[PDB]
């Protein structure tokens, strides 16, 4: 879950 | 004023701040509407980036 | 002046979000902030001076 | 191992020329302002503008009252040699753009009445442009309006 | 030696293409001094062919550009300017290839 | 009604003629473009061997693979590796 | 070395290799300034085993706190008298596969009102220099209506009644 | 197209992989196994038989490319003259409306 | 030990910016070995690298690609029956490590077989963008002459209602 | 690694399904003894380049199909090999945007 | 075959429909309109007045 963000979270 | 009050607050037999360490528990990208309220605009939704800013 | 506004602003918020403790901590790890110096007195002389 | 695509006309782009027409461009929108054109523009802009005023002019009824009107390159330059005077030209395309009124002066000088000064306040100059160019912005005949 | 000097300009070039250096050198201050300009505009020579040829990571030349408009790197000192733009590298990189063999598909697929 | 006509006339003129310059435009970028043909094979296979020119098959929101060097293909890298 | 609060140390293969079992071998990677040789899971890496051993042995034994699956994962440095004994002595968080320590409630408010107050001491001095006062003048800081003006409001009105504004 | 083609080849042999991962580990499940195989393998199949025989790709690719390079240059010529009679023309009626809106204001 | 994420060249860019004259002046094309990142990425390649530099090849000079790829889809299916049939007579006999390791090359020779009739989808597909591109020119010069030819016959009817009219 | 659960394998036979996808399929094209360059030494040929640009070539130009609908390499073609609702979808070997 | 020959092989740009802003969670937008028509009373609005 909430993997760092290079696109943003959908 | 502001700063004076500051310094004496901060010199007045109160715990000592060197002690405590802050850690943050949990992080979710979710959108938050109560954070975004409390801390009156900014730092909304913690994510990641923010606390290694803050 | 908005500098210095901005980082009171966020001294004020991570002090409010240590105010309750919604994604925070404050566990106080018994520490001590030893200072191998005489770091204090010079700085203290300095300071006054300028 | 899974190769990928030969990649089309990426590798075209870059070796016949270099500005990179891929991914966005809001990057420049919002990060690096536009360059403001030079007087060589301008008066291509105006001369453009000049004839878009007369085909303006001659599909307008102009009034027969007077209609004192030079291009001014920019300008129709509307003036009565009698107490008005006004600056109205337009936005763009010839069927339905507004009128712009711009300038508001008044020609009643009198130097017997109004010494060393105008003749009315400045803001109720202005009151009457906006009124009026409110009015020329319903694109009914703003001309005589 | 001149093999030196290529090999670790075209490292610095291909790095330039990375926000987060870009971010990181500003907020250092290298971007202010008047040197670091004048560099940047003798790294210009990339956009011609024979050296264009020994480049990986082509994005790094476009954003070149912009850094010579003066106002790129009076800015981008934030975090969020960072934030923002490898948010839309990544997402017009992502979105386009994906979105083309999506849109492809689904198209073969509801014709049917 | 003749110089209405007229008018309408010489805007599609303008637009007709806008258009063929920008064609003119493009020609004279083509001009300087023509090369290799082997040199845009190898050229786009060296754009495209790696996760840059195209984005890979399953590439979601959080990966090593980036447009740009990565940090520990910096750290290795020549650039501030030879300046220290 | 000069300051821990400061530093900052990251290595991408760990990183997506990480999970609740490897934080603490990621703080180990060793050539990271927050975790040291002295440590005692270092000893017992050098030797053999690791078990109740931290509780036989006692010591400096870093251990995980808190732990959130994907990226938070704080850790603890312990220094034990004896078993049951524990004494903290700090925190470092881990966030994004970067390791921060965990400032002080109080050395983090007292660089914070520095910096601002230096902010607002720069422009007091630079305000003061603008600032040109003379015993003669109010302050020089270098560095109407002719009253016919209700004819004019009540003709403006009269034109607005007659001409009325078309948007 | 060729993308397709290599995620098919993948999942083929990924479904040798859950197939023979399933039977480890219920008649219904080795029939969906089996179905959804052999569908997969005859759409490998189908999509491998619509790859093209080499042709030119060189020897008529550079007499291709030749062609139409020369064909470029004439067809630019060509529209850039197209280009010069319009604007010939639009020039001139340019010229008239300027004439007959200054000889309409002159009254 | 704790080296930072890497500086900008130090060695360099002072003598860039100079005193805006006597420049150092661009670096010639090393048309050798260079070290963009950690490879290497030396000059003078080729694009698909031939499988006979680390593979074995099971595949002749011939290479049909439309046909051997067919081959090969072939091999495969019957090489996964093959290794269910040591899974029925010995789990333990040697030849499911020989099947393995040929499933996963004939696995391989597919994939390079597929990079092997790949080649139309870049040149051939350049012959057919150049010829659209061609075609588009001519498209837009017959618009521009069809919009001439509708102007003049525009020009010339007004022109006959304004005299006959007079 | 153990998964087996109904709902678990269920998902694979959809994912799996959707990648990959009366006979609709494209008509048999046999040897290709003569190649343009090598096979038929044949290089520049004249009616080669003309055949290419705008003949029906079956398979440099385009992919036959049977029920006789041509498609070119820009388009897509949409076909159903097994006997069943769902057709296979090649998409475009060229892409050209 | 063997030893391809490269030729002159002329390409124009692929400039045929730009993506101006690229949003989040897909959703594609073609900003640019391509015009110069009315491209010419755009820039008359910045023309100065003054």
């Amino acid at each position: 879950s909430y993997s760092p963000t290079s696109p943003s979270y959908s | 004023q502001l700063n004076t009050l500051n310094k004496v607050l901060k010199h007045e037999k109160t715990p000592l701040f060197r002690n405590q360490v802050i850690i943050p528990l949990v992080l979710s990208p979710d959108r938050d509407e109560d954070l975004m309220r409390q801390t009156e605009g900014r730092v909304p939704v913690f994510s990641h980036e923010v606390v290694p800013d803050h | 002046l908005r500098s210095a506004l901005t980082e009171m602003c966020v001294l004020y918020d991570v002090l409010s979000i240590v105010r309750d403790k919604k994604f925070m901590t404050l566990d106080p790890v018994s520490q001590d902030a030893l200072p191998p110096k005489q770091n204090p007195q010079t700085l203290q002389l300095i300071s006054k001076k300028k | 191992a899974r190769l990928p695509s030969f990649a089309i006309p990426y590798a075209i782009d870059v070796l016949t020329t270099g500005s990179y027409p891929r991914l966005p461009t809001c990057i420049r929108d919002k990060i690096i302002p536009p360059d403001p054109i030079t007087k060589i523009e301008k008066q291509a802009t105006l001369h453009q503008l000049n004839q878009i005023l007369r085909h303006r002019l001659v599909t307008t009824d102009l009034p027969p009252q007077l209609a004192n009107l030079t291009v001014a390159n920019g300008r129709v330059k509307f003036r009565v040699e009698g107490e008005f005077e006004a600056t109205l030209t337009v936005m763009g395309d010839d069927p339905d753009v507004p009128w712009r009124l711009l300038k508001l002066e008044i020609l009643v000088e009198d130097k017997e009445t109004g010494d060393g000064r105008a003749l009315v306040h400045s803001m109720q100059i202005s009151f009457i442009h906006q009124l009026v160019q409110s009015r020329l912005f319903a694109d009914e005949k703003p001309l005589q309006d | 030696g001149n093999r030196l000097r290529f090999q670790l300009e075209l490292e610095f070039v291909q790095c330039l293409a990375n926000p987060n250096y870009l971010n990181f050198l500003a907020q250092r201050g290298y971007f202010k001094d008047k040197a670091f300009v004048n560099y940047l505009k003798y790294l210009l020579y990339w956009k011609d062919p024979e050296y264009a040829k020994y480049l990986k990571y082509p994005q790094c030349l476009h954003m070149l550009e912009l850094l010579q408009y003066e106002h790129f790197r009076k800015e981008l000192v934030n975090a969020q300017c960072a934030k923002f733009i490898d948010e839309q590298q990544i997402l017009h990189w992502q979105h386009y290839s994906r979105k083309r063999m999506r849109l492809q598909q689904a198209l073969a697929e509801q014709q049917q | 009604q003749l110089q209405k006509q007229l008018k309408e006339a010489e805007q599609i003129l303008a637009t007709a003629v806008y258009q063929a310059k920008e064609k003119l435009k493009s020609i004279e970028k083509a001009r300087k473009g023509a090369i290799s043909s082997e040199e845009i094979i190898k050229y786009a296979h060296r754009i495209s061997a790696s996760n840059a020119v195209c984005a890979p098959l399953t590439w979601v929101p959080g990966d090593p693979r980036r447009p740009y060097p990565t940090d520990l293909e910096m750290r290795s890298g020549l650039l501030g590796q030879m300046n220290n | 070395r000069d300051n821990l609060l400061g530093i900052s140390w990251v290595d991408s293969s760990w990183i997506p290799i990480l999970n609740s079992g490897s934080v603490l071998d990621y703080f180990s990677e060793r050539s990271n300034p927050f975790y040291d040789r002295t440590c005692n899971n270092e000893v017992v890496k050098m030797q053999r085993l690791t078990l109740e051993h931290l509780n036989q042995m006692v010591g400096i034994e870093y251990i995980l706190l808190h732990a959130q699956e994907p990226i938070l994962f704080i850790i603890r440095k312990q220094q034990r008298q004896s078993p049951a004994q524990v004494i903290p002595l700090a925190d470092y968080y881990i966030i994004a596969g970067v390791i921060y320590q965990a400032p002080d409630l109080g050395s983090v408010i007292n660089s914070r009102v520095l910096t601002a107050v230096h902010g607002i001491q720069s422009a007091f001095d630079e305000a003061m220099s603008y600032c040109r006062y003379h015993p003669s003048k109010g302050y020089w800081w270098h560095f109407s209506s002719i009253f016919q003006r209700q004819r004019v409001d009540a003709l403006l009105l009269d034109l607005r009644q007659k001409f009325p504004p078309k948007f | 197209r060729l993308t397709q083609l290599q995620d098919a080849v993948n999942s083929l042999a990924d479904q040798f992989c859950n197939a023979i991962g399933v039977l480890q580990q219920t008649e219904e499940y080795a029939q969906l196994f089996a179905a959804l195989i052999a569908r997969t393998a005859k759409d490998i199949d189908v999509l491998i038989d619509s790859l093209p025989s080499e042709e030119s790709t060189a020897a008529l690719q550079a007499a291709s490319l030749y062609k139409l390079e020369e064909e470029n240059h004439e067809a630019a010529t060509c529209l850039e003259d197209v280009v010069y009679r319009g604007d010939m023309l639009l020039e001139k009626i340019q010229s008239a409306l300027a004439d007959i809106a200054q000889s309409q204001l002159k009254t | 030990l704790l080296p930072p994420p890497m500086q900008y060249i130090k060695e360099y860019t002072d003598e860039n910016i100079q005193e805006g004259l006597a420049p150092k002046p661009p670096p010639p094309i090393k048309d050798s070995y260079m070290m963009f990142g950690n490879q290497f990425q030396c000059d003078d390649l080729i694009i698909r690298p031939l499988e006979s530099q680390g593979i074995e090849r099971l595949h002749p000079m011939q290479f049909d690609h439309k046909k051997e790829l067919r081959k090969l889809n072939m091999s495969i299916l019957i090489n996964f029956l093959d290794l269910l049939d040591i899974l029925i007579r010995s789990p333990g006999s040697i030849k499911r490590e020989e099947k393995l390791e040929d499933l996963k090359l004939l696995f391989v020779h597919v994939h390079h077989l597929i990079n092997e009739y790949r080649p139309h989808q870049a040149r051939e597909t350049l012959r057919v963008m150049m010829e659209v591109q061609k075609r588009q020119r001519l498209e837009t010069a017959e618009r521009f002459q069809k919009h001439l030819e509708r102007v003049i016959e525009m020009i010339q009817n007004c022109l006959a209602s304004l005299p006959d009219d007079l | 690694l153990s998964r087996n659960e109904i709902i678990q394998s269920y998902l694979s036979r959809q994912s799996s399904l959707l990648s990959s996808s009366a006979r609709q399929l494209h008509v048999l094209v046999p040897q290709s003894p003569p190649t343009d360059l090598p096979g038929l030494t044949r290089e520049v040929t004249q009616d080669d380049l003309d055949r290419i640009q705008a003949s029906q070539w079956p398979g440099v130009n385009g992919c036959q199909d049977t029920q006789g609908n041509w498609y070119d390499w820009t388009q897509c073609i949409s076909l159903d090999p097994h006997g069943d609702d769902g057709r296979l979808n090649i998409l475009p070997y060229v892409c050209l945007d | 075959m063997s030893g391809v020959r490269a030729v002159r092989i002329s390409i124009e740009s692929a400039c045929e429909k730009q993506v101006h802003e690229v949003g989040l969670d897909g959703t594609e937008t073609y900003l640019p309109p391509l015009s110069m028509s009315q491209n010419l009373a755009r820039l008359a609005q910045r023309i100065d007045f003054s």
